[PDB]
Order: structure tokens, then C-alpha cells, then sequence
């Protein structure tokens, strides 16, 4: 835990298709 | 450049805006309630209500009426700004309650 | 027969008045209420005087080699597949007659469904008079829809109303949301206490563990399911404070809220919906049919004849009556009435 | 004013199906009484149908 | 106002004449066709 | 009143806002950060790999309620959407199995797929960045042994049970290298998902895409997001003796205990309180007692399926509902 | 890279593989029962997760 | 009734023209006719239409009027007790029209220490949403459930509950919104003295407004019936044994 | 037939609990109540989910068609 | 029982008085033409209108709305008798026509 996974992450799915 | 997200209803329109009905397609209580929130947090703003007409239409149409210092558009515009700023604090807020931990 | 619906008591988004019930999406999603159809068809390969039978050949293909649409899920035999889907239109049974009962009228079987079926059995077997027998079953895996009735086993029937998705819905503070909404003014009138300490022994009685008794003239007693919530944490009286789904805030009413066990009865409204424009008519009245299944129109009677009349629409009247049932061009002669 | 249009739209327009209207205003409140004598408990009067 | 389920609303119609105020629209109800909804399901020529 | 939502023997009050101007003739309370974000708060208790606990402070509910409904409906996951069978002889039937693994939550990180664009045609829907492949194929024999005569069917099977870690990762292209360090598994791999007998098999694959949990259930990330208000209980008047101990036993455990020596009665944890009000029905405390809930402090327990962590999933949500107000800022306002 | 997609009979009383030939009898081969059911198609059957 | 084409297998009517069917939603079906031509299409929408035919001929009585929830959600709006605030009043509003009705907000009932909006200018806004809105009403009703003022010489909306209905200028001035003034079979009801006064348009805009505002407000404000509600106190249990 | 794999209500993984809820049961013969919440059951939807289901798909098997 | 005689009494009634409308010299009449009511109810008046007891105007409503539609502070009383001064102006006309 008490990692900032979305910084790390460049995310994907959360953009509108 | 997305033309159908947001549309202005002209029948619910007033003369020199300050009073206006919005379309927003593909939205509900989400984005409705904490829009209207938001914009009711405006001193100008003197109404703001959503509806979703239709449970079966993904539409939402959010009414403001203002007086005439501003716009219902320009509150409009002033309660997304300040969505995404409340967003963006709450963001800071919890990235760093992560980090510490 | 039955699933323990999580019930919250309130009045909520105003599609459930006089009975109409509000179902939680996603809880129809996970299953709640899920059921299929199996309908039998049976045919019989009779034989005949003259030394004849019927077969079920057939299984033809267009010139690729690749089989028709009306073939699609048939298999060599000429009986549907075992597993496969079968839509409106198809054939699974493909029944050839003999025209003198050498050459053979096609008399298949068609699927004449709104909605598609699937082959799970088909059984090839010989009746007591020596001739095949043919049954094919058809499976129809049915959701939840709105018009489809349901019943607490205290009859308050009522159909489903609206299915609204889970954040729409009340949550209490574990975030529990009801699979089934109950309008609180079916109660008042109808007098169903039992179904309120169903409810509450029924809460008590997962929360305990166990399965509670609501035997005739006796049954677990209310005072100790309500000792049994209070001591896990609730109100004695079933009633959890809950927040709005579309708001978030308390609502101002403690909802009575648990488990109730609900039945989905046989009657769905996809075997109910029934249109017809124009179809086949009476060879002797030229009217449309009487039944549903034959694509029939449906009556306009006496009474609401009396009621069209009442209303002083001539037009409508003729429309409904002549126009638009049997209307004959006949030629009347002008010197005899004949 | 009020009044007098209130009266003038109160008359019956000819046309009307006033006999049909006037069989189901008889005949609709009667699906509601029972075909079998009931009465108030306590009443004790004569068994009038 | 009451609420028709599309499916029947697809079979139930209603036999519009071609005006010089809806001809358009009825074209456009022809190119759609029986089964989109806002289609058409007859056509009955003038003179046949 | 004041922030509290009142909590009363027979209804609850105070439950709206009331921080705008034009609630009262100071217009006060008008929207700006620097106050907003002075003022709120957030405070962790726990975290888990499956389970966060945490307080948003001095945030409205509109905004908490968007959090949650985002949560629980709009944060996309990875889930099963089509079975493909090629031999199912089981008695659990083909739709029913097929809706099971749809239910079953797979340990594929979002962000990893795109989303898939139904506009494609069918032959060109599906590809190594929009799809996770699963094959599951068991089939059901007798053990070749002799236990006890009708024993547990654990050993006079083989493959008597289907669970949900049978279904098998097969990467497409190049998800080879792409997942292998992170191979697709189960969240839960005990999940029963079917049970057969000598003779049975199933054999299947099944494809699975990025949703949302309002397309369907199975897409949802979380087995529950919600909050709940901090219950807040106010002794009026000092409690002691014996009804002290009764107090006591109107609420949870931990809520309220005894101080020694004094003998009254002090809230201990407010937290631990389900507001049962039970106190509320006694006629004893009915004026030595004031329970409430504090209308703005909101302890969001997130529970993740398993796909993603709980404190990602919020964050997440913060994300989305800042990304559909930034979409509405650009887009034009049609006539 | 995309993707594309991803006459036996069984005795009622035996569960025997049979295959009836061109009119001779609908019987089992091994016992003597009369029902015979057509064992799963070999094609592929696709279903919605839902 | 006007086609709406909806996505479900059902027939959907709006509830408060359940009472000329007789209609209750436990599985109960109705028969949709279309007319064919256009004579018999500009009858029945004229001579047979809903607001053509919202009271029934054998009395004059209003048939078509709110049902059950909308009663109750019109009464717990109404309530002495309902007070909003400007946010809150503005949203019930929006929920009452589809947020594409202008409304002008009248001075709030309470000036000190909070602007507040009794529930009885919710409805009065109902009635009568802005000024451009024709609709006056005046009226004067006996709630189903009155009791008389403390003194047999107060006029009646001094009742000891909300029994009485004043309505000047559409303006609610006491009195709860109950069946009596919202329901069937009175003809001094809200809706009826709307249809008497300006015209069915303008009465089925006011009925349609308060079924959308009581099917969102209801379901958010919070009402339900438990065994709490059924059992009878301690002190009950003894005074009817002994009696 | 055999158990839900979610909770209806809360979407809670219940369908990997039914096998160590029978164990929990049959052997260390626990009451119902404990066995539910030593598997974290809390919430009385996934008590429900798993103290009312009927495991009627054991007695369906009984009659394999291809034994 | 009742669903079983639903409609009986009405559709008696029906044939009973089917085909009895209202003509346009405001007669009641059969289909023979044959008079039934020289006026509908000896009144002329529609049941569907009627807004008081069986009677076409409620007077006190009618008073309250048109004191309340033309109400203005800014006004003069009418003495008592020019009250009924302005009722007879009205009333009066069409009394002598009758
Ligand atoms: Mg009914
Ligand atoms: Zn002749
Ligand atoms: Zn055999
Ligand atoms: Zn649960």
C-alpha cells in the first residue's frame, strides 16, 4: 500500500472509447 | 470539436440569457448534482435545478436562472471550472494522505 | 421457488404506484430473478396405407456448399442441433410428407418466436404403435423485464415498473442496496402485517444465522428477532436509516428494509405482447382471428361499443367496426333489395 | 360575467349521446353494490332489497 | 399521452397519404424501412 | 441543526446543505478554493490490497455521492463479455455457465486494454489490445482408485469441480510480452463455477473487454463502494449508576463506556456506532441524550473486487468526474 | 493483430455412442432402449456474459 | 391517448389516469386501437381525448387526478413542517417541470434567521410557475380530514390542523394538499377549478407537473410503513383489554 | 442450482465461499452464524446468498445422462 | 359475483336508451323522432358542466375569483345600492328577453 499507483500508471480504459 | 454534448433549449431561454436550459446528453444525478452544487455556490446564480426527463433517455437538463450580472451560460461555465478545481483539491488531498500513510 | 429479494419499503421515482414494483439493475445482472423457458415440440414420422412414411430429410445447402438460413442450425439429420440457437424463421425439424399418402410436400417446423430459443434436447424414440417419435426441446433463458410480475407471498403481486441501476438506489451505511423496492402504500389497505414481520424475522434471522419460522398461529416472535437486531447493530423495528442514491443525502423517513422471499410468477410479459395490423381472417366472418397464437386482432365488444357511442364519434365508430374488421364492396340491387 | 358564460356553457349541445351517457351514469355505479343483500350491523330493519 | 413499446409501434401503423406538406418525410420512412422504427412497412401506389 | 443531521425517534432531519449564499442575507459561503481547500480533509484508517477505509472532511454530498456513483458504476474494469463453446455436456446450462464467468472478476489491471469500438465489424472487433482470451477446458472422469463406497466426489472423480483459477490466460500477439509479468488470473480463484460428473466436459474460451459497471454488474470494480455519515452522540446530562450501564447497552460495544471513578457514562467511539437508536426508545435518556450525524463527514469504505486497489479506484473516480466537467468546459453550447 | 471467433446419438438408459444408419431401427445397439438423444452439436455456440 | 414510443414490452400510462381504467400494474393489460383514417384519428383525439375527458359525465366530478403516492408526496411537500431553502426549492422546481420551465421565485416565507420556502409555495409555484402563466386560482376547500378551529366562531382555515384549503391568486395560503383537493370526486379541487377556469391544456400542465414532482421527490425525501407504525403503544394494550 | 457467484445485492464475491462454508460446517461443526462471518459475510445480502441457497445442482447430477 | 354481472345493468340501459340524443331545438327525441323531453332534465343543462350542487355555477367561487381576479386597493367601493345598480344593468336585458 501507500503507493500512488495512477501517477505511476498512464491510464487508459478512464478516457471516453 | 463535439457539437451534440451540450445543447441550449431556445423555448426555455430568456431574452439576453441570465435565464437558460441546457441539454447535456449522456449524463445523469452524477454530474447533475454536484454541478448544481457547485453552481448554486454563484451569489448571481438564483436558480439551479437539474432534471432527468426520462430514465430511459441518457439526457440531463440543467436549468439556470441568474440575476443580471451574469449569464446562465457564463455560471454555467463558472460551475465546471469550479467542479474541476474541487476535484483537483480533492485529488491533492488523497495522493498525499496516500503517500504519507 | 423464490429468491430472498432485499426489499426497502419506500416510495421511490414514482414507478411504483398501484403495485408496480422497482427492481435493482445489476441485481437482475448477478442473477436476481433469472429463469428459462422449455417448450416441447413433438412430432410423429406416421406411416400410411400406402406402404408409405414420412422421413425428415432435407439439410440443403445453397452453391457453396454452405446451408441456407432456414437451415442454419439443422444438422445432417434434419433435426435441429443439439446446442445451437434458433431464431424466427429457422427450422429444426424438417418433416417431409409424402404428396400421395415417392415425392414429398416439406411440412418442416418452423420456430415462430419473437425472441430466439436454443436446442438443449432432442430425442429420437418410437411410440407403442411402432412409428418415430420426435420431441425437441427449446430452452429460452429469460431476464427480467419491466412488465414481468412478481409476488411476496402475501399477494401483493405487482409488475416491475422500472429497473434502475444500483447507484440509483438507497444504500444504508454498509452500502446494502434493495434488489426490490416495495411501495409502502400497498400496505394500509391490504392489511398484510405478516409481511412486515416476514421482513423482520427474516433480517434477524440472516443476521443470526439461522432460518426463522412463521408458522400459522405461532412462528419465531417478533419481540426476539427484534432482540436479535438490536443486538447486531440495528433498529429493533427493521427501519435503517438510509442515503438517497441520486442525492446522497439521509432520507428524512427510516426505511423498513430486509429480506422478503419473492417469486417470479409464470406470467412475463414477452409471452403478453401481442400486435396485429392485418393478418389471416375468418373464412366464414372475413374477420380477423381469435387467437394469439394465429396473429388474432383483438375484439372490440358491446361495451365498448356502448362506450364509442356514448362519446358521439360516428366516424370512429364506422372506422373501428366496418372500416377496419370486414368492410365488403357489395352490389345491391336497386329494385329488389337483394 | 363569470357567471353567465359558466351558464351558457352549462346547456346541453345537441348531438349529445345523452340517452347512452345517461344508461352507463345508471349503470356504471351499480357494478360497485352487491348483488346479495347486505346491511349495517345493528340496523334490524326491514330485509328492503 | 401513452408510452408504445417500439416492437409494436413496428407493426401497428398508420396508412399516411403522400401531400405535398409530407412527402419528404414519407420518403424518408420508406429509405428506413420496416424495421427501423421510424420506417414504413406498405407502400400503396396511386394507380395499382 | 448546523452541519448535524438530527437523529430522531421517529424521522431524521437536517439533511440539506444550507452553505450557499442566498441561504441567508449574509451571502455567504460562495465557492473558492483556498477555503475549500483549507477546509477539507481527508484521513486514512486503513488500507488494504482489497479494502480501503477513509474521510472525506468537510466535503458536500453532492460530491461524495459522485465519488460513490462513479465508483460503483463508471470506473470501467475487465470482465468476461463473450463465451465461445465448443463442448459443454454438463448439467449447468450454456447461457447460465456463460453468465458465471462473465460474474467472475478478472486480475487484469484497466489501462492495460483499450477500449473496444463496437463500430468495427466482427472479423475486426477484437484484438490484442481490446481483448483477454480465456480457455477453460476440463473434462470429468473417474478417479482409477477406490476410496470408501459414495464418498465426498473430490476423489471418486477427477475434475468433479470447475473453479474459476481454470480459466487459463492465452495471450494474442503481443500480450505475450506485454502480460508477462502480470498474467490474467482469477481475483478469486476458488469461485465455483460449475460441478460435473463422470463423462462431462466443458471446453470454452472467452473473451473479455473493458465496461462499465452501469452496462452491466459484472463490469463493476467494486463488491461495495459507499460511505456513511460519523454518527455523533451528544450526553446532555451526566448519566451514572446502573442506568449508566443500560446507556451503555443502547449502543454497539465500544461506543460508550464508564469512566472509573466518576461513574458517568462518556462516548468512547463514535466511529464503531450504527445509529440503531436504540437509546431513543427508552423515555429515560429521551432528554439526557442527543444522537446525530455529522452531515459533511463522510467514511467512504471502498472494497475492490480485485482488479485494481480500493485507494486506486477512488482515485480513479475524482479523475473521471474531473475529466466529464473538463469535457462539458470544451464542448460548444449548441442552439 | 485482430481475431476471428475464439449424426451420434447417446442411449437414454447406457449413454452409448450409436449412429442409426439409413432406415434401420431406433434402438440401442448395446441394450435394448428405445429413446435415443442427439449428443452435442460440434459447431461453436457463442453466448453474451450476461 | 398521443403515442410515445418507448423501449419496453409494456404500455405505459401516467397514473393518474389509472382511475377511468380502473387500472392497477399487478399484471394487468389494456388494448391499444389505432384508428385508420383521418376522420376517426380527429374524433377520438377531440371527443374521446384524456384532457378532453378529465371528468366523468355522470356527476361532473373530476376522474382524472392524482393517485395514491402523488397524494401523499403532495402532502408531505405541503406539510406545516416542509420549509426549503433556496437550493433545495429550486431543485424541486426543476424536478416539477423537466428544467426547461422558467420560474419566478417569490419572496420567501421566512426572512430571519434563515430564507426559507414553505412547501405551500412549492405548490403555489406549481400552479403557477411565472407570470407569463394564466393560470389564476382561487379557491376554498375542506381537507378529508378537518377538524374545526378551538372556537366555533373562527372562520374555518383557523382549523386546529391544515384542514382548509385557501387558494387566492393561485397563491396556497393554508391548508395540506390532500386527496379532497388533489383527487377524484370533488369539485373543489385544484386541478378541477384549473380545468372550470382556463381550459384541459392548462389542467393537465399542473396534473403533469405534480406527478413529476412527487415521482422524484418522494423517492429522495424518504417514506415507509414498518411494524413500528402497526404496533400499538404499551398504555393501548391495557386500556383495550380492560374495555 | 449451484451457487451465485456475487451477491445480488452488494456484488460481493460469494461463489468461492460455499465449499469452506460446507467444510466449516461438516467439519469443526460450527453454528451457521460464526461459519458465515469467519468468511466475511457481513453484510446480511451475502449472509442471504449463502445461508438460503439450495445446492440443488448435487441432486441434478444424480442423473448424468452419459455415465 | 360482480365481475360476473359487470355490465348487465348498463348494457340493459343501453338498448333502453341507445339511441335517445339531444336535437338542435334542444329537445330530447328517439330515433322515431318521438319526444321524450321537450328539455333535457326540464333544464337544458349538460351534468357535465354543472359546477355546483347539480346547479351550473358555484356563486361563491365565482364571487371569490373575480373579487381576487379584479382586486385593486386603488379602487372605489359601490354603495349597496349601485351594486345592485350594476346587477340590474346586466341582469335585466336578458331577463326581458326571456
Ligand atoms: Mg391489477
Ligand atoms: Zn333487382
Ligand atoms: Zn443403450
Ligand atoms: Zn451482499
Amino acid at each position: 500500500v501507500s503507493r500512488d499507483t495512477w501517477n505511476t500508471k498512464n491510464m487508459r480504459s478512464l478516457e471516453p472509447p | 470539436p463535439d457539437r451534440e454534448k451540450i445543447k441550449l433549449l431556445t423555448q426555455a431561454t430568456s431574452e439576453d440569457g441570465t435565464s437558460a436550459s441546457f441539454q447535456i446528453v449522456e449524463e445523469d444525478h452524477t454530474l447533475g448534482n454536484a454541478l448544481r452544487y457547485v453552481i448554486m455556490k454563484n451569489p448571481d446564480v438564483e436558480f439551479c435545478g437539474y432534471s432527468i426527463p426520462h430514465p430511459s433517455e441518457n439526457l440531463l437538463n440543467i436549468r439556470i436562472q441568474t440575476y443580471g450580472e451574469t449569464t446562465a451560460v457564463d455560471a454555467l461555465q463558472k460551475g465546471l471550472k469550479d467542479l474541476m478545481d474541487l476535484c483537483d483539491v480533492v485529488e491533492s488531498k488523497f495522493t498525499e494522505k496516500i503517500k504519507s500513510m | 421457488a423464490g429468491q430472498n429479494a432485499t426489499v426497502a419499503v419506500m416510495s421511490y421515482s414514482g414507478y411504483d404506484i398501484e403495485d408496480a414494483l422497482v427492481l435493482n439493475k445489476s441485481s437482475i445482472d448477478r442473477g436476481f430473478g433469472r429463469c428459462e423457458t422449455r417448450r416441447k415440440t413433438t412430432t410423429v414420422l406416421k406411416r400410411y396405407a400406402n406402404h408409405t412414411q414420412d422421413i425428415i430429410g432435407g439439410m440443403r445447402v445453397d452453391e457453396n456448399g454452405d446451408p441456407i438460413w432456414q437451415h442454419q442450425s439443422l444438422g445432417p439429420d434434419g433435426l435441429g442441433e443439439v446446442g445451437m440457437k434458433v431464431q424466427s424463421g429457422q427450422i429444426y425439424i424438417n418433416k417431409s410428407v409424402p404428396t400421395n399418402s415417392t415425392q414429398y410436400r416439406e411440412a418442416p417446423v418452423i420456430y415462430r418466436g419473437p425472441e430466439p430459443s436454443h436446442i438443449d434436447q432432442v430425442m429420437m424414440s418410437v411410440s407403442d404403435n411402432d412409428q418415430a417419435l420426435i420431441k425437441v426441446l427449446l430452452r429460452q433463458n429469460r431476464r427480467p423485464e419491466l412488465g414481468d410480475k412478481f409476488s411476496s407471498r402475501h399477494g401483493q403481486k405487482g409488475v416491475c415498473g422500472i429497473i434502475v441501476k444500483q447507484e440509483d438506489m438507497p444504500f444504508n451505511d454498509q452500502g446494502i442496496v434493495p434488489d426490490i423496492i416495495m411501495n409502502p402504500h400497498g400496505f394500509p389497505s391490504r392489511m398484510t402485517v405478516g409481511k412486515m414481520i416476514e421482513l423482520i424475522s427474516g433480517k434477524a434471522g440472516v443476521l443470526n444465522g439461522t432460518l426463522e419460522y412463521g408458522t400459522c398461529f405461532g412462528g419465531s416472535k417478533l419481540e426476539d428477532m427484534s432482540k436479535i437486531l438490536v443486538d447486531q447493530g440495528f433498529n429493533y423495528s427493521g427501519k435503517d436509516m438510509l442515503y438517497s442514491g441520486i442525492t446522497g443525502e439521509c432520507l428524512q423517513a427510516y426505511i423498513f428494509f430486509g429480506p422478503i422471499y419473492y417469486q417470479k410468477l409464470k406470467h412475463m410479459v414477452l409471452d403478453k405482447m401481442h400486435a396485429r395490423a392485418r393478418g389471416p381472417r375468418a373464412v366464414l366472418t372475413r374477420q380477423p382471428t381469435e387467437g394469439r397464437s394465429r396473429d388474432g386482432g383483438l375484439r372490440l365488444g358491446e361495451m365498448e361499443r356502448d362506450c364509442v357511442i356514448a362519446y358521439g364519434a360516428s366516424q370512429l365508430l364506422l372506422e373501428r367496426l366496418m372500416i377496419s374488421s370486414d368492410a365488403f364492396e357489395v352490389d345491391v340491387c336497386d329494385k329488389c333489395g337483394l | 360575467e363569470i357567471a353567465l358564460f359558466k351558464y351558457r356553457k352549462a346547456r346541453l349541445e345537441p348531438g349529445t349521446a345523452i340517452g347512452a351517457i345517461g344508461a352507463q351514469s345508471i349503470g356504471e355505479p351499480g357494478t360497485q353494490m352487491t348483488l346479495k343483500t347486505f346491511h349495517f350491523a345493528g340496523v334490524a330493519s326491514m330485509n328492503v332489497t | 399521452e401513452v408510452a408504445v413499446p417500439d416492437r409494436v409501434a413496428k407493426v401497428l401503423t398508420y396508412p399516411e397519404k403522400v401531400t405535398r406538406y409530407n412527402r419528404h418525410k414519407l420518403q424518408e420512412l420508406i429509405v428506413n424501412g420496416p424495421n427501423v422504427h421510424p420506417g414504413a412497412n406498405y407502400l400503396l401506389k396511386r394507380n395499382e | 441543526m448546523s452541519n448535524i443531521v438530527g437523529i430522531e425517534y421517529n424521522r431524521v432531519t437536517n439533511t440539506t446543505s444550507t452553505d450557499f449564499p442566498g441561504f441567508s442575507k449574509d451571502a455567504e459561503n460562495e465557492w473558492n478554493v483556498e477555503k475549500f481547500k483549507k477546509d477539507f480533509e481527508v484521513n486514512i484508517s486503513s488500507l488494504d490490497a482489497r479494502e480501503a477505509n477513509f474521510d472525506l472532511i468537510n466535503i458536500d454530498t453532492s460530491i461524495a455521492n459522485a465519488f460513490r456513483r462513479i465508483m460503483i458504476s463508471e470506473v470501467p474494469s475487465v470482465a468476461a463479455e463473450y463465451v465461445y463453446f465448443f463442448n459443454n455436456t454438463s448439467v449447468i446450462q450454456d447461457e447460465v455457465l456463460a453468465h458465471r464467468i462473465g460474474l467472475v472478476p478478472l486480475k487484469v489491471d484497466p489501462d492495460m486494454l483499450t477500449w473496444v469500438d463496437s463500430n468495427l465489424p466482427d472479423d475486426e472487433k477484437f484484438t490484442d489490445e481490446n481483448t483477454i482470451v480465456l480457455s477453460l477446458n476440463v473434462k470429468c472422469t473417474r478417479n482409477p482408485d477406490a476410496p470408501k463406497g459414495s464418498t465426498d466426489p473430490k476423489e471418486l472423480y477427477n475434475n468433479a469441480h470447475v473453479y474459476a483459477r481454470d480459466l487459463k490466460f492465452e495471450p494474442q500477439g503481443r500480450q505475450s510480452t506485454t502480460f508477462a509479468d502480470c498474467p490474467v488470473v482469477p481475483a478469486d480463484p476458488d469461485i465455483l463455477l460449475a460441478k460435473l460428473r463422470p463423462g462431462q466436459e466443458i471446453s470454452l474460451k472467452a473473451h473479455c473487454i473493458l465496461g462499465i459497471g452501469g452496462d452491466h454488474a459484472k463490469f463493476s470494480p467494486v463488491s461495495t463502494a459507499s460511505y456513511r455519515l460519523l454518527p455523533q452522540i451528544n450526553i446532555l446530562q451526566p448519566i451514572k449508576g446502573e442506568s449508566a450501564r443500560r446507556f451503555q447497552k443502547c449502543f454497539p460495544p465500544g461506543v460508550i463506556g464508564i469512566d472509573e471513578g466518576s461513574d458517568e457514562a462518556y462516548v468512547k467511539d463514535a466511529r464503531k456506532d450504527t445509529v440503531s437508536r436504540e437509546v431513543l426508545r427508552y423515555e429515560e435518556f429521551a432528554d439526557k441524550v442527543k444522537l446525530g450525524r455529522v452531515r459533511n463527514h463522510f467514511i467512504f469504505n471502498v472494497e475492490s473486487a480485485g482488479a485494481m486497489t480500493p485507494e486506486e479506484i477512488f482515485f480513479k473516480s475524482v479523475r473521471i468526474l474531473k475529466n466529464k466537467a473538463e469535457y462539458l468546459k470544451n464542448c460548444p453550447i449548441t442552439q | 493483430x485482430x481475431x476471428x471467433x475464439x449424426l451420434k446419438y447417446i442411449c437414454a438408459e447406457c449413454s452409448s455412442k450409436l449412429s442409426l444408419s439409413r432406415t434401420d431401427a431406433v434402438r440401442c445397439k448395446d441394450c435394448g432402449h428405445r429413446i435415443l438423444l442427439k449428443a452435442r452439436t460440434k459447431r461453436l455456440v457463442q453466448f453474451e456474459a450476461r | 391517448h398521443y403515442a410515445k414510443i418507448r423501449p419496453w414490452r409494456t404500455f405505459r400510462l401516467n397514473e393518474c389516469v389509472c382511475t377511468p381504467y380502473n387500472a392497477d400494474f399487478d399484471g394487468d393489460e389494456m388494448n391499444l386501437h389505432v384508428p385508420q383514417t383521418e376522420e376517426a384519428r380527429a374524433e377520438a383525439i377531440n371527443l374521446m381525448g384524456v384532457k378532453n375527458n378529465l371528468l366523468t359525465p355522470k356527476s361532473g366530478e373530476p376522474i382524472i387526478a392524482a393517485t395514491q403516492d402523488f397524494i401523499t408526496g403532495s402532502y408531505l411537500i405541503s406539510h406545516k413542517d416542509s420549509f426549503y431553502d433556496r437550493a433545495t426549492l429550486t431543485q424541486l422546481l426543476s424536478m416539477m417541470s423537466d428544467g426547461i420551465e422558467h420560474f419566478d421565485i417569490p419572496p420567501p416565507a421566512i426572512m430571519k434567521p434563515y430564507y426559507l420556502w414553505t412547501g405551500k409555495q412549492v405548490f403555489s409555484l406549481l400552479i403557477k410557475p411565472n407570470h407569463n402563466s394564466p393560470v389564476v386560482i382561487n379557491l376554498d376547500a375542506k381537507n378529508k380530514v378537518f377538524v374545526p378551529p378551538k372556537s366555533k366562531s373562527l372562520p374555518n382555515e383557523m382549523s386546529q390542523n391544515d384542514g382548509f384549503v385557501i387558494i387566492r391568486g393561485s397563491q396556497i395560503l393554508s391548508g395540506v394538499m390532500d386527496k379532497s383537493v388533489l383527487g377524484d370526486g370533488k369539485k373543489h379541487s385544484v386541478f378541477y377549478t384549473i380545468l372550470r377556469d382556463y381550459g384541459p391544456q392548462e389542467a393537465a400542465n399542473a396534473m403533469n407537473r405534480m406527478a413529476k414532482l412527487c415521482a422524484r421527490f418522494l423517492g429522495n425525501r424518504g417514506f415507509s410503513i414498518g411494524i413500528n407504525d402497526v404496533t400499538p403503544a404499551d398504555d393501548l394494550k391495557q386500556k383495550k383489554e380492560e374495555l | 442450482m449451484i451457487v451465485p457467484v456475487r451477491c445480488f445485492s452488494c456484488g460481493k464475491v460469494v461463489g468461492d465461499k460455499w465449499e469452506s462454508y460446507l467444510n466449516l460446517l461438516q467439519e469443526d461443526e460450527l453454528d451457521e452464524g460464526t461459519a458465515l462471518s469467519r468468511l466475511g459475510l457481513k453484510r446480511y445480502c451475502c449472509r442471504r446468498m449463502i445461508l438460503t441457497h439450495v445446492d440443488l445442482i448435487e441432486k441434478f447430477l444424480r442423473y448424468n445422462p452419459l455415465e | 359475483v360482480k365481475t360476473a354481472e359487470t355490465g348487465y345493468m348498463s348494457r340493459r340501459l343501453m338498448k333502453s336508451l341507445e339511441d335517445l340524443s339531444c336535437q338542435y331545438d334542444n329537445t330530447v327525441r328517439t330515433s322515431a323522432n318521438g319526444i321524450v323531453q321537450f328539455t333535457y332534465g326540464g333544464d337544458g343543462l349538460d351534468p357535465l358542466e354543472m359546477e355546483g350542487n347539480a346547479q351550473p355555477v358555484n356563486f361563491n367561487r365565482s364571487w371569490d375569483h373575480a373579487y381576487n381576479i379584479t382586486f385593486n386597493n386603488q379602487d372605489k367601493g359601490l354603495l349597496p345600492y349601485a351594486i345592485m345598480e350594476t346587477a340590474n344593468e346586466i341582469l335585466g336585458p336578458l331577463e326581458e328577453r326571456l
